[PDB]
């Protein structure tokens, strides 16, 4: 970086523009096989084996 | 006429650091004014 | 047969308009550290 110490990190232009396109892209890539009277459901696991079935 | 050596380079290169750390934070939010600038997060 | 509520399509345009707005309009992060 060089100057600008703010002890962080940081991203200008197109990288930020086509990282938070992909972002919000991929969730709603979970929940397009849900849509409509043809959709199946998913199942949920936690750490401890609580099972939850949804769409 | 030659006098008045200036023997220390420290106020010297102290100044310079001023001027290269504001203008840096200066040129940071250059791109977030006017009618037509963008927003950070 | 197959019917919907108009609200439901009407609120749907809104909120996906206005959520976009502000994502678009973003062009710099700044992550901090963890302290
Ligand atoms: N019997 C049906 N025939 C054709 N399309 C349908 C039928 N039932 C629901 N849909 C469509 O499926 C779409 C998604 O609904 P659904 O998958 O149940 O989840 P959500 O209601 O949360 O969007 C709706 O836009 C609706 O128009
Ligand atoms: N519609 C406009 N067209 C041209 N210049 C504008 C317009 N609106 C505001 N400005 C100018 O932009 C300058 C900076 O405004 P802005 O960056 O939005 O906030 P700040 O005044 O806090 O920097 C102002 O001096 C103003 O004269």
């Amino acid at each position: 970086e060089g100057p600008l110490s703010v002890f962080g990190d940081r991203s200008t232009g197109e990288t930020i523009r086509s990282q938070n396109v992909m972002a919000a892209a991929s969730i709603a890539n979970i929940v397009k096989s849900s849509l409509g009277p043809v959709g199946l459901d998913k199942m949920l696991v936690d750490d401890i084996g609580d099972v939850t079935i949804t769409n | 006429g030659k006098g008045a050596y200036q023997d220390r380079d420290k106020p010297a290169q102290i100044r310079f650091s001023n001027i290269s750390a504001a203008k840096a934070v200066a040129d940071a939010i250059r791109t977030s004014l006017g009618p037509k600038g963008m927003d950070k997060m | 047969g197959v019917f919907e509520p108009t609200i439901v399509k009407v609120k749907s345009l809104k909120f996906a308009t206005e959520a976009a707005i502000t994502i678009l309009r973003i062009d710099d992060l700044i992550k901090l550290h963890p302290e």
